[PDB]
C-alpha cells in the first residue's frame, strides 16, 4: 500500500535528466463555430496609379 | 439572428412622437457587432 501522490525531486545539483523542464502543449479545438483565433497578419505598402 | 454560427447585431436609434402602437415611417437598421458565438438559442426572455 503506497501513496499515489508523490512530490518532483527538482534540485539545481542534479543533471539535464532530472532537471525541471515547462512543458506548455497547445490543444487546439474544431467545431462547427467560427475560429475566433488565428495567427498573425501581415500587411504591404499601398500603390496607386 | 444566427447565419451559420455568426450572431448579426442590428440597431437602429432614432426619437420619435408615438402616443401609442408604432408611427408610421421608413428606418434603416446598421449593424452593431457580429458574434462568432454558434450555439443553439430556442427561446428568449425580458430582462426586469
Amino acid at each position: 500500500c503506497y501513496f499515489p501522490l508523490q512530490s518532483y525531486g527538482f534540485q539545481p545539483t542534479y543533471g539535464v535528466g532530472y532537471q525541471p523542464y515547462r512543458v506548455v502543449v497547445l490543444s487546439f479545438e474544431l467545431l462547427h463555430a467560427p475560429a475566433t483565433v488565428c495567427g498573425p497578419k501581415k500587411s504591404t505598402n499601398l500603390v496607386k496609379n | 439572428k444566427n447565419i451559420d454560427g455568426y450572431f448579426k447585431i442590428y440597431s437602429k436609434h432614432t426619437p420619435i412622437n408615438l402616443v401609442r402602437g408604432l408611427p408610421q415611417g421608413f428606418s434603416a437598421l446598421e449593424p452593431l457587432v457580429d458574434l462568432p458565438i454558434g450555439i443553439n438559442i430556442t427561446r428568449f426572455q425580458t430582462l426586469h
